[PDB]
């Protein structure tokens, strides 16, 4: 049941944040977004491989709220269904 | 960063200064030098600010001193839990819950005080409980003595674990500032960890032992035979007898197809007919809800890692036009003082008690806590009267932390420098809507008496004369009845019952509850709260703005928190002492939460409790009366203090006597405190010389020199007795009457 | 040990302790001699 | 020196000097600035060694019965999973020449005496060779670590004979080892809630058929 309709949603979301959080559409730990604009990065110190300081603590959270909005689209149930 | 540096062996552990009385504070070290000496020693004995001068070692103590705090509670709930195991007709109350008194007290025989054994039945003797615990011990289906006995161990073993972590954290091993300041974390654990993860555990208990076990005994079995909650934990299809849901698993939860828990995780609303509480499912529900919800905000504030926010910053982003610099600085005060932050506690801790008495009356949570009318009056006026104090609490603190620790050198903030500068603005406005209200409630009541006094009830305030509807309460009420149909579809029924609409719920033969409706005579009391709580906000108010500086007194704050007056030049300052404001708004604290469980009492025993007919008609325990009688202040004589202490005034001879006894007790120690509040120290001073002189001639002079109170003792004791003696009459006036009639 | 023996002099400690043994006193003569309204033995 | 998920607070600390480092330490733990009891450095890496030393004595029991019982000339009567063997009841039991309960007391007797022996020598170097002890005093005052105390009780023949390199690259064999068995036993726990067919079986499970995957299954029974 890999590729139905909940999973294609889920793996969008997923890489889509890990995808911004990278790539420059949303504050990683190395960048902090003030009260306008995201462009204000800053240093942390969390030693790692990605050359773009991609952390191990980043690749959680994006992670993370990779399945919160993974998940209010899917539970939008009132057009795919109400049992997958 | 976010570390844990703390310090070994700080103060060695010893006995010496266990025998050297008053050895915290230097100036109570040197001796006992009079009476007042004894009396010192306790009033300064928790106050670790003054023993002191740095934020570290207050901090230490009170760390530690939570930890007995902590501990002395699991000691208490190991006893109650022991002593509903031993000593209790719990079991037998499992059977018939609607006509068997929950009991879990039993006297020993000396002097005749085993009348106290009241006929509780169920095979059983003893002191009829009211705290409604056995609700409580059936919500999470325990069914045996034998369970509610190791828990009582259990409990029991955590209080040596809280005692024992106290002494390690401040003789051993005792945390450094760096440790206490660093709040982002603080909240941080707080939200996920405490908050977040107890609800998801005990949502978890329900789950899997307190779902499936209470289906049982509602559906009506004795509870001998229901199958250990690890039976159903171990053998999954025994579940699946009842919750076919469960047989496939968790993977549901994995694959977002939420809507096969269906059976078990609802949103019905109401309340249960069987048992006339909340849907087990829904509380199941509720909590997981609210797990997700707190878990979530836990991980808001930058602890260690980049991500996260920083309360610095939040704080100093909101300044505006009219504020000016805004909530800049606000993160030193109210992170270098613990008065600040005691004093902001208390007042939220405070209201949400009052909160939780509200609901646990309307939305009654426990199975057969609705029909229980010694219990809901009980736990109701418990809360208030919790409530009420700790909100009191908070107007002290924040008045010792103008005193004491408010600097505006150093801490320097801008919202709290603006609102001392127009103080005078503040306590006027609020002096005028106190005596607007003042006239406009209680006058209504004043003029309803005086004509109906005179033969014209054609001219009094009620519903059958010139009315007063509330109608935006009428309004919000309508609201909530008709919510299930539009603006929240997914609900079976409305939040509660007591919206203006439904149905009621009959167990037993004891009305659960009905729509409560709202006439003009509750459009009075109404506006009698808003009275006695404005005149109490004044009193409060006052003394936090003026504990420092006024037009009087140009030099308060050198004087202290808590000092008696400044002589009577002036014209007499007496009481000028922010203590003195607390002190005094603690009689409209017991005013204002007197008439509220007033207010309460006769309003469910006229409109909502009482028996119910087999054919159907319902008989309210008082007749219905409140709507006619309760605009008159006669009536509120009359038809609740003279028509229902019946009950404990001839409560002589049997199992209520006891409460025959605390309420003259109870009047006696109010009518003691007069002797404080009234008179003055120099009398008593002079008078105690002459009584000493006796001694003097039989050689029985004490060298403890004997003294009269301190004038803010008088005080201290005075207000003391007259809150335990008001509150004690209510107390034994409330069982008596209630146990007695339902 | 000299400490422990001080504190337990201290005036609130020694209270409890006699005024303990002093209810227990009283309640094992009123369970032995009980109703006592009159001392009837001269 | 090859690190895996360093952070700065780590390499501050994490010198490479202690074995086993891989500088890979993102909780704060093992920073030296803050030590109070049990967050010393050295005593966490006392605790790192022992508990490997256990799984590697815990992990081959937990697997040696049940997989002896596949073909050894172990009697199938004591051939069980590891679960089953007694320790949890309510998996199962057996009887052995004692009733339980009775060997608990006399185990945590006898690991009592070197329990406790073994703790002094981290407060008091060189102390359990001092009392009376029916002689063996002269090999229990250790060598001065306490996690490597040594000794001809303890290193009977002696390896690490003479080579402080051998030696660092014998103790960087005993940690990776002892890592790796913390992990494996904490596989055989988690496996065993969801498979509850025992650890050995659940490999051949996935051996005869790798479609098995209960990871998308996940069903739990006992
Ligand atoms: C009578 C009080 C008394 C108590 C409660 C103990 C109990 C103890 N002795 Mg001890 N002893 C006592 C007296 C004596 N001991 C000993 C000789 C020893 C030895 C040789 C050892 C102990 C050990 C121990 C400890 C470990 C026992 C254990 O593991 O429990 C389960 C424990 C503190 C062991 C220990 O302390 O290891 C650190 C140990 O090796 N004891 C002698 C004769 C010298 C004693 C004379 O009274
Ligand atoms: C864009 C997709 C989408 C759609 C069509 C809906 C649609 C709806 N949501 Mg929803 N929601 C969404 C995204 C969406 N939501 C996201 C991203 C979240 C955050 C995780 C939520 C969280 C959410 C909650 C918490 C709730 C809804 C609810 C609802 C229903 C009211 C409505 C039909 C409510 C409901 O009843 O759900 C069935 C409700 O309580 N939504
Ligand atoms: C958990 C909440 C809490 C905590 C930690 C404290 C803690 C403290 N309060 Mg406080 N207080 C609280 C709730 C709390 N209070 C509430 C709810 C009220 C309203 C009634 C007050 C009213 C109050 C006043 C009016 C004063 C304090 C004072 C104090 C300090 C000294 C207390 C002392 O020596 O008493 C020792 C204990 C006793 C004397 C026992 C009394 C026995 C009772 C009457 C029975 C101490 C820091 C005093 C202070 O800080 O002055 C500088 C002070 O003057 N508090
Ligand atoms: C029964 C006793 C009693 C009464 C009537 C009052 C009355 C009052 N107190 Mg009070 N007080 C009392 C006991 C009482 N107190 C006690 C025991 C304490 C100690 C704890 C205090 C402590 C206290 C404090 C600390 C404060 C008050 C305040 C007030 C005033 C606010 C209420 C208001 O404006 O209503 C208006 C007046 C009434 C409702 C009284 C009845 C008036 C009726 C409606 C009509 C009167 C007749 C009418 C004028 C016709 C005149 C006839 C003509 C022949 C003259 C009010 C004057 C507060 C205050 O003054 O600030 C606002 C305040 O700060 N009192
Ligand atoms: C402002 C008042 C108010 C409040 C407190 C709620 C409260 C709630 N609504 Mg709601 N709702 C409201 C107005 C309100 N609604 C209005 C005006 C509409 C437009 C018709 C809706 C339409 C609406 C939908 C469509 C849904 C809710 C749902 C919910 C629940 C989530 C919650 C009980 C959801 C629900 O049923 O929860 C179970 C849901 O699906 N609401
Ligand atoms: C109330 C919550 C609480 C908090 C915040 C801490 C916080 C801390 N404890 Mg601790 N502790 C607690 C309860 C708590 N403990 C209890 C209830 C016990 C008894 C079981 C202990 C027993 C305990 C020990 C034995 C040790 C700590 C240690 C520590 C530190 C790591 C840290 C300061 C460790 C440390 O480094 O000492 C400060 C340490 O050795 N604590
Ligand atoms: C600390 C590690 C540890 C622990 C706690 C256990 C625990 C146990 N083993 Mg065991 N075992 C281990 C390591 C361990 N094993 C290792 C490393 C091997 C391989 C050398 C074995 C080989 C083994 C066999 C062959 C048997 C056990 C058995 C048992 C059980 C009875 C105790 C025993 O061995 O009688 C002491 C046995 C003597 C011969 C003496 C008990 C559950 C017995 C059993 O029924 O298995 C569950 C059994 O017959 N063990
Ligand atoms: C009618 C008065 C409306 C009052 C109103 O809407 O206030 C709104 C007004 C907004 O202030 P600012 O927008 O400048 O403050 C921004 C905040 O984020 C704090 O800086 O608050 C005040 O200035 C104090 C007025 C309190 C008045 C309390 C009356 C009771
Ligand atoms: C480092 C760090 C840092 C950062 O900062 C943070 C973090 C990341 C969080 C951290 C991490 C951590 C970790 C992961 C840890 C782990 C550990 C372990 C797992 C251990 C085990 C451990 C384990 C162990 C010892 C085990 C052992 C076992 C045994 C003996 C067994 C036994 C047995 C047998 C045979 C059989 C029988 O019939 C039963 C029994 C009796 C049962
Ligand atoms: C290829 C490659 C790579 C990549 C990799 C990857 C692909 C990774 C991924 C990763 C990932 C993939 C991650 C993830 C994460 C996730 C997470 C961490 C999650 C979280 C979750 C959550 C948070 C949830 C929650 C919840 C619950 C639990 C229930 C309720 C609801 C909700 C949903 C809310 C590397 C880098 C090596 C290099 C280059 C090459
Ligand atoms: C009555 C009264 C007194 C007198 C009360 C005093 C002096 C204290 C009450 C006596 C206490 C109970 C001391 C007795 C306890 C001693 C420790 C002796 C104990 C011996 C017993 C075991 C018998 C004041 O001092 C006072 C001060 C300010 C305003 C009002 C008043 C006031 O109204
Ligand atoms: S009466 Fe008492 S309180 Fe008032 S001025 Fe005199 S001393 Fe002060």
């Amino acid at each position: 049941y890999i590729g139905s309709s909940t999973n294609l949603i889920m793996v969008t979301t997923t890489t889509l944040m890990l995808f911004a959080g990278r790539f420059g559409l949303a504050p990683s730990a190395n960048r902090k977004a003030t009260a306008g604009l995201k462009l204000e990065a800053r240093e942390s110190g969390l030693q790692t491989g990605d050359p773009a300081g991609f952390t191990l603590a980043d690749t959680l959270a994006c992670g993370a709220v990779g399945h919160i909005m993974g998940v209010g689209i899917v539970l939008g149930l009132k057009n795919t269904g109400v049992l997958d | 960063e976010v570390k844990i540096v703390v310090d070994r062996d700080p103060v060695k552990t010893s006995f010496e200064e266990w025998a050297r009385p008053g050895h915290f504070s230097r100036t109570l070290a040197k001796g006992p030098d009079t009476t007042t000496w004894i009396w010192n020693l306790h009033a300064d004995a928790h106050d670790f600010d003054s023993h002191t001068g740095d934020l570290e070692e207050i901090s230490r103590k009170v760390f530690s001193a939570h930890f007995g705090q902590l501990s002395i509670i699991f000691l208490w709930l190991s006893g109650m839990y022991f002593h509903g195991a031993r000593f209790s007709n719990y079991e037998a109350w499992l059977s018939d819950p609607t006509h068997i008194g929950p009991s879990a007290q039993v006297v020993w025989p000396i002097v005749g005080q085993e009348i106290l054994n009241g006929d509780v039945g169920g095979g059983f003797r003893g002191i009829q409980i009211t705290s409604g615990f056995f609700q409580l011990w059936r919500a999470s289906g325990i069914t045996s003595e034998l369970q509610l006995y190791c828990t009582a161990i259990g409990a029991l073993v955590f209080a040596a674990l809280m005692l024992f972590a106290g002494w390690f954290h401040y003789h051993k091993a005792a945390p450094k500032l760096a440790w206490f300041q660093d709040v982002e974390s603080m909240l941080n654990h707080h939200l996920a960890g405490l908050l977040g993860l107890g609800s998801l555990s005990w949502a978890g208990h329900q789950i899997h032992v307190s779902l499936p076990i209470n289906q049982f005994l509602d559906a009506g079995v004795d509870p001998k035979e229901i199958p250990l909650p690890h039976e159903f934990i171990l053998n999954r299809d025994l579940l699946a007898q009842l919750y076919p849901s469960f047989a496939e698993g968790a993977t549901p939860f994995f694959t977002l197809n939420w809507s096969k828990y269906a059976e078990f995780l609802t949103f019905r609303g109401g309340l249960d007919p069987v048992t006339g509480g909340l849907w087990l499912t829904d509380i199941a529900h509720h909590h997981l809800a609210i797990a997700i919800l707190f878990l979530i905000a836990g991980h808001m504030y930058r602890t260690n890692w980049g991500i996260g926010h920083g309360l610095k910053d939040i704080l100093e982003a909101h300044k505006g036009p009219f504020t000016g610099q805004g909530h800049k600085g606000l993160y030193e005060i109210l992170t270098t003082s613990w008065h600040a932050q005691l004093s902001l506690n208390l007042a939220m801790l405070g209201s949400t008690t009052i909160v939780v008495a509200h609901h646990m009356y309307s939305m009654p949570p426990y199975p057969y806590l609705a029909t229980d009318y010694g219990t809901q009056l009980s736990l109701f006026t418990h809360h208030m009267w919790i409530g009420g104090f700790l909100i009191v609490g908070a107007a002290a603190h924040a008045a010792i932390f103008m005193v004491r620790d408010y600097d505006p050198t150093t801490r320097y903030n801008d919202l709290l420098d603006r609102v001392l500068r127009h103080r005078d603005a503040i306590i006027s406005h609020l002096n005028w809507v106190c005596i607007f209200l003042g006239f406009h409630s209680f006058g209504l009541y004043i003029h309803n008496d005086t004509m109906s006094a005179l033969g014209r009830p054609q001219d009094m305030f009620s519903d059958t004369a010139i009315q007063l509807q509330p109608i935006f309460a009428q309004w919000v009420q309508n609201i909530h009845a008709t919510a299930p149909g539009v603006t929240a579809p997914g609900a079976t029924t409305s939040t509660s019952l007591t919206w203006g609409g439904g149905e009621l719920v009959a167990v037993g033969g004891k009305v659960a509850l009905l729509p409560i409706p709202l006439g003009t005579a509750d459009f009075l009391v109404h506006h009698i709260h808003a009275f006695t709580i404005h005149v109490t906000v004044l009193i409060l108010l006052k003394g936090v703005l003026f504990a420092r500086s006024s037009r009087l007194i140009p030099d308060k704050a050198n004087l202290g928190f808590r000092f008696p007056c400044d002589g009577p030049g002036r014209g007499g300052t007496c009481q000028v002492s922010a203590w003195d404001h607390v002190f005094l708004g603690l009689f409209w604290m017991y005013n204002a939460i007197s008439v509220v469980i007033f207010h309460f009492s006769w309003k469910m025993q006229s409109d909502v409790w009482g028996t119910i007919s087999d054919q159907g008609v319902v008989t309210h325990i008082t007749g219905g009366n409140f709507a006619q009688s309760s605009i008159t202040i006669n009536g509120w004589l009359r038809d609740f203090l003279w028509a229902q202490a019946s009950q404990v005034i001839q409560s002589y001879g049997s199992s209520l006597s006891a409460y025959g006894l605390f309420f003259l007790g109870a009047h006696f120690v109010w009518a003691f405190s007069l002797m404080f509040l009234f008179s003055g120290r120099g009398y008593w001073q002079e008078l105690i010389e002459s009584i000493v002189w006796a001694h003097n001639k039989l050689k029985v002079a004490p060298a403890t020199q004997p003294r009269a109170l301190s004038i803010i003792q008088g005080r201290a004791v005075g207000v003391t007795h007259y809150l335990l003696g008001g509150i004690a009459t209510t107390w034994a006036f409330f069982l008596a009457r209630i146990i007695a009639v339902g | 040990m000299r400490d422990i023996k001080t504190y337990l002099s201290v005036a609130p400690v020694l209270s409890t302790l006699w005024f303990g043994a002093l209810a227990g006193l009283l309640i094992e003569i009123n369970r032995l001699f009980p109703d006592a309204l009159s001392f009837p033995f001269f | 020196r090859q690190l895996w998920f360093a952070s700065k607070q780590s390499l501050t600390y994490l010198d490479g000097t202690l074995p086993g480092d891989f500088g890979f330490d993102p909780l704060g733990l093992s920073d030296p600035e803050g030590t109070g009891g049990f967050i010393e450095p050295r005593w966490l890496a006392y605790g790192e060694i022992f508990n490997g030393r256990t799984a590697m004595m815990g992990v081959v029991g937990m697997i040696a019965p049940e997989a002896l019982g596949k073909v050894g000339l172990v009697p199938p009567e004591t051939a069980i999973p590891w679960f089953q063997a007694g320790a949890i009841p309510p998996a199962g039991t057996y009887q052995y020449w004692a009733d339980p309960y009775t060997l608990f007391v006399f185990e945590m007797a006898l690991i009592g005496f070197a329990e406790h022996r073994r703790l002094q020598d981290w407060y008091n170097p060189g102390s359990m060779g001092k009392q009376y002890f029916l002689g063996l005093e002269k090999y229990l005052g250790g060598s001065g670590d306490p996690a490597y105390p040594g000794g001809p009780i303890f290193n009977p023949l002696g390896f690490g004979t003479k080579s402080e390199k051998e030696m660092k690259e014998l103790k960087l064999k005993e940690i990776k080892n002892g890592r790796l068995a913390m992990l494996a036993f904490l596989g055989m726990s988690l496996q065993a809630i969801f498979t509850g067919v025992g650890p050995f079986q659940n490999l051949l499970d996935h051996l005869s058929d790798p479609v098995n995957n209960n990871i998308l299954t996940s069903l739990k029974f006992h």
